[PDB]
């Protein structure tokens, strides 16, 4: 659709350049295009190169086609306030989550820290360090959990 | 605009606006000199929950930036902070002012004011990824009458800023950005 319009504007301004403009024949070119459509709308191809710690491209089937959400999380507090004091560092998921995502993320965190000790016992960074988490809104309610792998 | 207060743009349903934003400490710093306890925010400003989350995610990103930046300081980790967001933005444009808060807390950290009469807007994501925003026109005419010197805008939006009528832009310095650290590289030479 939007390209339909964005063509119609081209043909239309091209008409204006005929009925009164000088050249009798438009020969559009990628460089000539500015005169007919102006400066670019989209310049960044993807949102950005991955930040190494806390993003993984996540496909999602929003209401109008798929989209590659990023997901962003961060340590929520200093890690070594208490090397010995023992309290869990809970997530705070956000992003206008549906309730199924609530259950999904809870499962994911618990399996996550279960994995961390399952394979790297000496490490404890996730079991005892705070975490904020943010699934972007946009996902169809049914496919929301499908982000959980990411 | 002494420390912990800043003007802020808003694209009101009728024209633009430059509503301010305010922040303050909310409890004594030394109730326990060793106490390991969150410097919890308490946001206000008739926020919808869609904002109430966004202020929090911004909060976490601020506290992350800071702890990454200035290890000696522990201010932000441990002291309660009340925060106010004056009404006036059209709701679709509401989150757009998130960065100003992100900057407000920083000013409240260093205790050093921003560069003066520096309006700024634009949506941010959790690593300071400024995102393009609409309505540059009304925001510009509002700022033109507000004494603005140096607007900073999403780096993806410059063209639209350059689509505006000529006389409007006369005067004010502009800056284009993607990573918030740039803004932090502007306000504090």
């Amino acid at each position: 659709r939007n390209l339909q319009k964005q063509v119609e504007k081209v043909l239309r301004k091209s008409a204006y350049k005929i009925v009164s403009g000088e050249a009798e024949s438009v020969e559009v070119t990628p460089e000539n295009l500015q005169d007919f459509v102006g400066k670019p709308v989209f310049t960044v191809e993807r949102m950005y190169d991955v930040t190494p710690p806390g993003v993984v491209m996540g496909l999602a089937w929003t209401a109008m086609g798929g989209s590659t959400l990023f997901v962003e999380t961060s340590l929520r507090r200093p890690q070594d306030k208490d090397a010995k004091g023992d309290k869990d560092g809970s997530l705070e998921v956000t992003g206008q989550l549906g309730e199924v995502m609530k259950e999904s993320a809870r499962i994911a965190y618990t399996f996550a820290r279960a994995f961390l000790m399952q394979h790297a016992p000496a490490n404890d960074y996730l079991v005892t360090s705070h975490i904020h988490l943010h699934v972007p809104e946009g996902a169809t309610p049914k496919d929301g959990p499908s982000a959980g792998c990411t | 605009t002494p420390p912990g207060v800043v003007m802020g743009l808003a694209w009101t349903a009728m024209g633009g606006s430059t509503l301010f934003v305010e922040t303050s400490l909310r409890r004594p710093q030394d109730k326990d000199a060793k106490g390991d306890k969150d410097g919890s925010l308490e946001v206000t400003g008739q926020l919808g929950e869609v904002m109430k989350e966004s202020a929090r995610i911004a909060y976490t990103f601020a506290r992350a930036f800071l702890m990454q930046h200035a290890p000696a300081n522990d201010y932000l980790v441990t002291s309660h902070i009340h925060l106010h967001v004056p009404e006036g933005a059209t709701p679709k444009d509401g989150p757009s002012a998130g960065c100003t808060i992100v900057t407000a807390l920083l000013s409240l950290a260093m205790g050093r004011p921003v560069r003066q009469n520096l309006a700024m807007t634009g949506e941010v994501s959790l690593t300071g990824k400024i995102l393009p925003v609409g309505g540059i026109k009304e925001k510009t005419i509002a700022a033109k009458r507000a004494g603005v010197t140096c607007i900073v805008l999403p780096a993806e939006n410059k063209k639209d800023f350059y689509d505006l009528a000529a006389f409007i832009t006369e005067g004010l310095e502009v800056h284009f950005v993607e990573h918030y650290r740039e803004i932090f590289d502007i306000a504090f030479p």
